[PDB]
């Protein structure tokens, strides 16, 4: 589970709601993708920084932090964790069906 | 009312406020009326006359009204590959400038070591190389037990001797 | 090598600005702001651009400083009938 | 010759054809003329079928009109579709990316019957794109061709099948109408007859007949012999018209309660109402001809009819009973037999006019819907036709066809042959037809009905083999879209001069003779039994007094490109196919010498391709320059032909045009004035005549490779001009406007020397890879300024450089001169796409010389790349000292059965050397039938060998015998066509004579410069980090599953790991491996590919708990 | 045939509750990118449309149930939501597929796994690859068996890091930036070191 090419086994099974919520780093509830004017992802949308990671490297939703020093500290105004934007290629969320 | 509000709020991939959807639909409707009436398409200035707003905002509305296309629709004349197979990765590491960056880092280290230790440290903490923060004159003063004016003079002297032809020529090619 | 835009005439070497033959003395901050505006005529400059270039990077204060300086420059050189240093809300400032 | 300026071309043809080749663009021009309704087409319809002359637009208008409301007290109608003068000339439209179009107007009549009101208005229907005089459309500055497609004609088709359970012979029929619901009948394994309608697999014919207002008594009275379905009727288990109607309703429309009237109205509405079901006029004609319903009546009521359905059922049952002839009540006697689906009497050709008419039909259907809605909504007595009509759907539909439809393609113009072959081409793909995923081998086969309709040789070679062909040179399109071909008639065993055009329908009812039959100059054939084609496509011998038709000429069965292959009959079918397919890929050279040996087709091909200027009115020539030619006509007026020079074609080849006339000579109407790209003196010339030897040489021509002398490089015998265009646009953006300016940050000065003050490279300034063509600088502002940039601007004094440089740079791997520049801007009124304020296109030319890796080919499918360019001294040279120009291997001929190329070689040497047959004591035996004026030919003569009435082997041998010497008394080439060569390397004479001659060799558009690629590190895709693909991006080769299998087969594991991980997906591995290789340390261990992680997250998003276990 | 699944459920630790779904996951945004191509036009990954449809149906359903509505309305909404989820995973497995502009089906999740053009085969087993080239083939009759003649330009492009490092070793360039420039302009001091 560490991505070191040392894999003793690879297992597949049916996924439960608990496992889905464990994978999810948040809940997406708004069918909004990108702002039509500022071209920035909306909050709680399908691209939300708070749920999936910051769009730009080492930057918050408003740019309150713009330095590599802030490691793993979430913005109190936005809620985004300051890390590499490549986490958006790994971070996944979920929706709750009525 | 419910149907139109829902259309404005949900029909587009990129959400457009109803206040802007209304103007987009009105512009399109009256522009097609004008085309039908006049026999040719109306120009942006003519349409701005009816919008009672300026042609710059007319053009901004026009370019706002555009919608996205699918990254997976077949682009080829036959069905062979998707449009997503033609789009670059802008954010990807180019993998040749990284080596240039690290080697320029080493060269900057060497050039800074050419200078005196005091001036080298002043410039390092002044431009944020050891850490991420380029500190202020007060901070370098409190860490070096020296007045901020003397810091300004030491920075100017350091910059003057750093302008020296060999350092300038050595760093110039790295651009 | 003389920086120009219609009415405003800025010369770096002699360090003062003219309004079609009308010089006025400006503060250093506002002078750098005006200079690095005029060299970018017709182009939008955002607040981080402004703060990082005219001010130093380590400016840890709040942004309205540039707001006040643009007000200064407007009441100083825009004081003519026409408005040149226009503002794009949430984006920045352009002289045009 | 029948062409005023034709160069003399002596021919070996024995027989004289009765009729000359038709206008080769008729297939497109006549169709578009029919669609528009020009007076020329008016006269054509008047002289042929004047009973109902109606154009396509008039027909669709008359069909749509009148549009009615629910009340019926007011209505709308259309009439008089008229055009207007075109917007701009073709050259202008191509120059400024316009569309060669014309306004269209319709005289709308709005009528009101409650009180009486007539409103007449000339409503503007839109701007219809027009067709140029050369048969192409101009759309946004591009030349597009709409290829005619092949579709099964709508109608009724019978087929027979074997059940294979009991070997019972089953028969089925399908009524397939265009824009309708299917009708089906069949006989089952048992005696039951099925009428599965609209894919509902029930209902024997009893219920349908009963619902059609018929009773069991009427059924048994009319249909008595049919014991099979008489038993089926006895097992109806449903009596009563109402019962049958409710059964049909509850089957076809589940979930809704049947009513007494809904059943009847639905059964009528499904087929008998033209609003929902109509065979086209072609479909109605096909059904009428098949069932013998109406033979002296005009075509109307295109919808199906009840008596037509009952006639279909009667035909099916009579066929299953083994009958051979039926007479429908009130109808003519007709044969009873099954129908072939691929017979060209059933496979119709949708042409440009038909496709355009169908798209207009869709647009006007949307028109009618919208106008009916608005005419209901708006208040009455205040409504106008202008307020009713809203042309946006119509214009959108015509645009949506003319762009982005696979039946509308770029008119490839490597040469006039390629253009003329893209036109007059028959495709079988696109909407309404089968696709490559659907093609059957029976479809791809050559049907015997193809003879004289569609060529069986000329066709693409790849996966779409057989789905694309070309019209035969003599073919024509019937008014109903069926391909018909001319043929002469024989009466009393004597061939008349009367020519009738015959469709594949009537050809089976005739016995057509052969083109090259031994005619007696009176009408009779010398032998009683002649070889002919009978009804079923069979070929047999027949007494001469029984045939009734004969071919107009040889080459009737062949296309236009293939007809330009000399000695075609001596070439194998597939090699001739390859030759015909490569005829249209030859690039235009700088000279285009006419071939020494050819056919008579080149003159007409060059004339009809439209790439050669022709004198439209006879007159003298007043003055001539390199760009314009002015002619002084007889009747006072003078005309000026402007001549296009160095214009880039759609495929990046020059389209230079050159005058071939003097300053005082007179010209007649139709004569060539100025030759085009691939033409000489007005006849097509796609290559050069090269002196060839056919011996293998040192292994450099091993396996289809080709060797050439260096004088072909030196004299520019094989060289081409390749013009390339590059585009860049300055467009507005959120931060301002990009500007094209020579001021570009952090650039040197020598690279700015070729840039003028405008910011664009000077015309004539030569350019190479990596240079700037357009200095276009974009507003970016500033980004994260790394500490090192600040340090640099501090140390040296670098300025703000606030802007970014997205300048136009020449793409990697080419160079050359700059021809010209076009600049578009909004400040000059020029119409531009919204958001773009400046557009720049830059044209770059390369004079590409011949080099190794380039592909050469003959006209006989003998292609090959250039193995080696050899110095002129080191080449085999005849005793005269002339070196050979090109060497081809001798192992490639006998294996592929293209001896015709050797025949061409011999005849080319004879035509190059000249000849004189000594008629001292009469002519020799072989020359008895050889035509006069051919017994004696000067050196460097030109000869034409028509494809099947060609030069016989005996004639060629006799010509080779007398081959008058070149300069002194020397016959280098002996009686059998061979010659003695001297080896240019060792000097000793070659031990045995080898054949030498002159062969026509052409350079194909497969130059190595356009096919060389290499990649070390470039772009990567987004979703997965794989490299890109193709020369447009930076590429990266595909290591496929087969290559993976080969790597595992070698047992080589580490290189497989590296080919999959640190070259394609492992991002950290890529960066680290580049750093390691530059620094000089060994390659690091590969990591985990990114594509596998993408797959893991993808499977996780499908509700699959997939994970990795470490112990 | 029924036991071969019932016993499979019984033997292991999985629970047949997994057939039905109370929550669905969402693919990471970079796996379904939305990017602005040249000319200002925008491009989406065609999966966001399915996700948006599902979100819209779910939000409308929850609004309906929290506001109070007839059971037939609520059931129609529930059927729409179920069809949306089925379209998300498999577009076209049930009924006609959901189609976008141009009357073309939207590609669903499983649509990027199945098929020769799918991920497993077109992207995972096979792979586009760096340090590679192609060109036409000519005969080299004077070569040896273990030998192949390579174009000098394409060889230079292929061996680019190797040759740049070696040429900065030979001091023909001072740094790799200068080396890259002389590689791009193909200066004569690169051909001899290429061999
Ligand atoms: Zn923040």
């Amino acid at each position: 589970m560490l991505d070191v090419n040392f894999f003793d086994e690879l297992r597949i099974g049916l996924a439960t709601a608990e496992d889905i919520r464990q994978w999810s780093y948040g809940e997406v509830k708004k069918p909004e993708t990108i702002n039509y004017r500022t071209l920035k992802p909306e909050k709680d949308g399908l691209f939300c920084e708070k749920i999936f990671g910051p769009t730009r490297d080492w930057e918050c939703y408003c740019g309150k932090y713009k330095r590599v020093r802030f490691k793993g500290i979430i913005c109190e105004r936005c809620g985004v964790e300051v890390t590499r934007a490549k986490v958006r290629r790994e971070r996944m969320g979920h929706i709750e069906l009525a | 009312q419910a149907i139109t509000r829902a259309m404005a709020d949900q029909a587009r991939t990129i959400r457009i406020p109803v206040h802007m959807v209304e103007v987009i639909n009105k512009l399109g409707r009256i522009q097609r009326e004008l085309l039908q009436d006049l026999g040719r398409e109306p120009t942006p200035e003519e349409l701005a006359k009816e919008m009672d707003i300026t042609p710059e905002k007319v053009l901004e509305i026009q370019q706002y009204a555009r919608e996205p296309i699918s990254l997976d629709q077949t682009i080829g004349d036959e069905g062979d590959s998707q449009l997503g197979d033609f789009i670059e990765d802008s954010e990807a590491v180019v993998a040749v400038d990284a080596v240039s960056f690290t080697l320029l880092q080493d060269q900057l280290q060497s050039v800074l070591d050419t200078l005196s230790e005091r001036e080298a440290g002043v410039v390092r903490l002044r431009f944020g190389l050891t850490d991420g923060q380029p500190r202020t004159l007060d901070e370098i003063g409190q860490v070096y037990g020296v007045t901020r004016e003397r810091i300004r003079q030491i920075e100017s002297k350091t910059m003057s001797k750093l302008r020296h032809p060999s350092r300038s020529q050595v760093l110039r090619d790295y651009l | 090598v003389r920086l120009t835009f219609a009415d405003i005439e800025l010369d770096e070497e002699t360090h003062e600005v003219w309004k079609a033959g009308q010089p006025v003395s400006l503060s250093p901050t506002e002078f750098t702001l005006l200079r690095y505006f005029v060299i970018n005529a017709g182009t939008v400059l955002s607040k981080p651009k402004i703060l990082d270039h005219v001010w130093r990077y380590d400016f840890g204060g709040d942004v309205n400083v540039v707001e006040s300086y643009v007000s200064y420059l407007r009441r100083k050189i825009d004081t003519g009938e026409k408005r040149l240093l226009h503002t794009l809300r949430g984006v920045g400032y352009v002289l045009r | 010759n029948s062409v005023p300026g034709a160069p003399n071309r002596v021919s070996f043809a024995k027989l004289r054809e009765p009729l000359e080749v038709p206008g080769l663009l008729d297939v497109q021009t006549d169709s578009f003329e029919w669609l528009i309704g020009s007076p020329r087409w008016r006269e054509s319809a008047a002289e042929r079928g004047d009973v109902n002359p109606v154009g396509g637009l008039e027909e669709v208008l008359y069909e749509l009109s009148p549009i009615e409301d629910f009340s019926g007290s007011m209505s709308l109608s259309f009439s008089d579709p008229r055009f207007d003068d075109v917007k701009a000339p073709v050259d202008e439209c191509k120059d400024k990316d316009m569309t060669y179009a014309a306004p269209l107007f319709v005289t709308a009549e709005f009528i009101n019957n409650n009180t009486g009101e007539i409103k007449s208005q000339t409503v503007f229907m839109g701007d219809f794109p027009m067709m140029t005089e050369k048969g192409t459309f101009i759309i946004n500055g591009t030349e597009r061709v709409v290829v005619s497609q092949l579709v099964r004609s709508p109608g009724v088709y019978f087929d027979e099948t074997i059940d294979k359970s009991t070997d019972k012979t089953l028969h089925s029929v399908k009524v397939i109408p265009s824009r309708g619901a299917w009708l089906e009948f069949d006989v089952d394994k048992r005696d039951t007859v099925g009428v599965r309608i609209d894919r509902k697999r029930r209902q024997p014919v009893t219920v349908l007949l009963k619902a059609l207002g018929w009773t069991s008594e009427q059924i048994v009275e009319r249909f008595g012999f049919s014991e099979i379905m008489r038993s089926t009727l006895e097992k109806d288990n449903t009596v009563g018209t109402d019962e049958a109607l409710l059964d049909i309703y509850r089957k076809l429309r589940p979930g809704e309660p049947p009513t007494k009237e809904s059943a009847q109205t639905l059964l009528e509405n499904l087929f008998f109402k033209e609003k929902r079901y109509d065979l086209a006029r072609v479909g109605r004609y096909k059904v009428n001809k098949k069932l013998g319903l109406h033979v002296g009546e005009p075509i109307t009521s295109s919808t199906l009819t009840e008596e037509d359905v009952v006639a279909t059922i009667e035909y099916l049952v009579r066929l299953h009973e083994g009958q051979t002839t039926m007479t429908v009540p009130g109808g003519v006697e007709v044969p009873v037999e099954t129908d072939d689906i691929d017979h060209f009497g059933n496979r119709r050709l949708r042409t440009v006019g038909e496709l355009i008419q169908n798209q207009i039909r869709v647009g006007m259907s949307r028109m009618e819907r919208v106008v009916r809605e608005r005419m209901t909504t708006q208040d009455v007595e205040a409504i106008t036709p202008q307020t009713l009509i809203n042309i946006r759907p119509v214009v959108a539909a015509i645009k949506e066809f003319f762009g982005t439809s696979q039946l509308s393609q770029f008119m490839d113009q490597n040469n006039p042959l390629s253009g003329l072959t893209h036109k007059r081409r028959l495709s079988a793909l696109g909407p309404g037809g089968l696709s490559r995923e659907r093609a059957g081998l029976e479809v791809r086969d050559v049907h015997p009905s193809h003879y004289g309709r569609m060529c069986p040789i000329e066709t693409p070679e790849g996966p779409n083999i057989g789905l694309i062909g070309s019209l035969s040179v003599y073919a024509r399109v019937n008014p109903f879209g069926f391909i018909e071909t001319p043929y002469r008639k024989v009466v009393d065993g004597v061939v008349s001069d009367e020519i009738v055009y015959l469709t594949a329908d009537e050809e089976d009812r005739h016995v057509v003779a052969q083109a090259n039959s031994p005619i007696d100059a009176d009408g009779r054939f010398v032998e009683p039994r002649v070889l002919v084609r009978r009804k079923a496509g069979e070929v047999e011998y027949v007494p001469s007094s029984e045939v009734d038709y004969m071919d107009v000429s040889p080459r009737q069965m062949v296309s236009v490109a293939t007809a330009m292959i000399p000695f075609l009959e001596h070439d194998d079918a597939n090699r001739a196919l390859m030759g015909a397919n490569m005829q249209r890929q030859a690039v235009p050279l700088v000279r285009s010498e006419a071939p020494l040996v050819g056919t008579g087709m080149e003159l007409r091909a060059a004339i009809d391709a439209g790439d050669v200027v022709v004198a439209e009115e006879s007159g003298v020539i007043e003055e001539v320059s390199a760009d314009y030619i002015t002619v002084m006509h007889d009747n006072g007026t003078r005309r000026t032909y402007r001549m296009r020079k160095f214009a880039r074609s759609n495929h990046g080849t020059c389209a230079n045009q050159c005058p071939i006339v003097d300053a005082g000579d007179r010209v007649e109407a139709g004569q060539v004035i100025a030759d085009g790209p691939c033409t000489d003196d007005g006849e097509m010339a796609l290559g050069k005549n090269l002196l060839v030897a056919i011996m293998p040489w040192e292994g450099h021509n091993y396996e289809d490779a080709i060797i050439l002398s260096n004088r072909l490089v030196e004299e520019d015998v094989l060289t081409s001009i390749h013009i390339e265009e590059h585009e860049i646009d300055a467009r507005d953006t959120k931060l301002g406007a990009e500007e094209i300016t020579r001021d570009i940050p952090n650039i040197s000065d020598e690279v700015l020397a070729d840039l003028d003050e405008r910011g664009i490279v000077r015309i004539g300034a030569e350019v190479r890879d990596g240079d700037i063509l357009v200095g276009k600088v974009t507003p970016k502002g500033e980004t994260e300024l790394t500490p090192e940039e600040r340090l640099l601007r501090a140390i040296f004094g670098e300025k703000a450089r606030e802007v970014r440089d997205t300048s136009l740079k020449v793409p990697h791997g080419e160079s050359g001169k700059v021809i010209g520049i076009r600049v578009f801007s909004r400040e000059d009124e020029d119409e531009l796409p919204a958001g773009v304020n400046e557009l720049v296109r830059v044209y770059v030319a390369q004079k590409r010389k011949i080099s190794d890796g380039d592909k050469l080919a003959g006209r006989h499918g003998n292609k090959g790349v250039i193995g080696k360019i050899l110095p002129v001294e080191d080449m085999p040279f005849l005793a005269d000292g002339t070196p050979v120009d090109i060497i081809l291997n001798t192992h490639g001929v006998p294996r592929r059965m293209n001896i015709g190329q050797i025949l061409e070689t011999h005849l080319g040497w004879c035509a190059h050397s000249g000849w004189k047959v000594d008629a001292a004591k009469g002519v020799p035996d072989w020359a008895a039938r050889l035509p006069d004026e051919l017994l004696e030919a000067q050196p460097n003569a030109i000869v034409s060998t028509p494809v099947f009435d060609g030069a016989q082997e005996a004639e060629l041998q006799g010509l080779l015998s007398c081959t008058l010497p070149n300069r002194d008394g020397d016959v280098l080439v002996d009686a059998d066509g061979k010659a003695m060569l001297f080896d240019g390397r060792s000097g000793e004479p070659f031990p045995y004579p080898v054949t030498v001659g002159y062969m026509y060799i052409m350079k194909l558009h497969h130059l190595v410069d356009d096919k060389i690629h290499a990649r070390s590190t470039g772009p990567y895709s987004m979703i997965t980090q794989q490299p890109l693909g193709g020369k447009a991006q930076f590429g990266g080769q595909r290591f496929g599953e087969m290559e993976c299998w080969a790597m595992q087969a070698y047992g080589a594991a580490y290189t497989l790991q590296e080919l999959l991980t640190i070259k394609s997906d492992d991002t950290v591995g890529r960066v680290k491996v580049y750093e390691a290789i530059v620094k000089g340390e060994n390659i690091p261990e590969p990591g985990i590919p990114e594509s596998f992680k993408v797959l893991l997250k993808e499977l996780q998003s499908l509700c699959l708990n997939v994970e990795v276990l470490s112990s | 045939k029924r036991l071969k699944v019932v016993a499979a459920f019984q033997q292991s630790g999985n629970s047949p509750m997994g057939m039905v779904l109370d929550a669905v996951p969402v693919i990471p945004p970079e796996l379904r990118p939305m990017v602005q191509l040249d000319g200002g036009r925008f491009a989406t990954s065609d999966l966001n449309d399915l996700y948006r449809r599902v979100i819209n149906r779910n939000n409308r359903l929850k609004r309906l149930i929290d506001l109070g509505a007839p059971e037939i309305i609520v059931n129609n909404e529930k059927r729409m939501l179920q069809e949306s989820v089925d379209a998300l995973f498999d577009n076209g497995r049930r009924g006609r597929p959901v189609t976008g502009p141009g009357n073309r089906p939207l590609k669903s999740l499983s649509d990027l796994l199945k098929g020769k053009q799918g991920r497993f085969r077109q992207n995972l087993l096979g792979k586009r690859v760096d340090y590679s080239g192609r060109s036409v083939i000519v005969v080299g009759p004077q070569l040896k068996l273990h030998q192949c003649g390579l174009p000098k330009l394409m060889a230079l492009e292929l061996f680019k890091p190797f040759v740049m490092k070696r040429l900065v070793d030979l001091n023909h360039a001072q740094n790799i930036k200068s080396a890259k420039r002389m590689v791009e302009r193909q200066r004569p001091q690169v051909w001899d070191v290429l061999e």
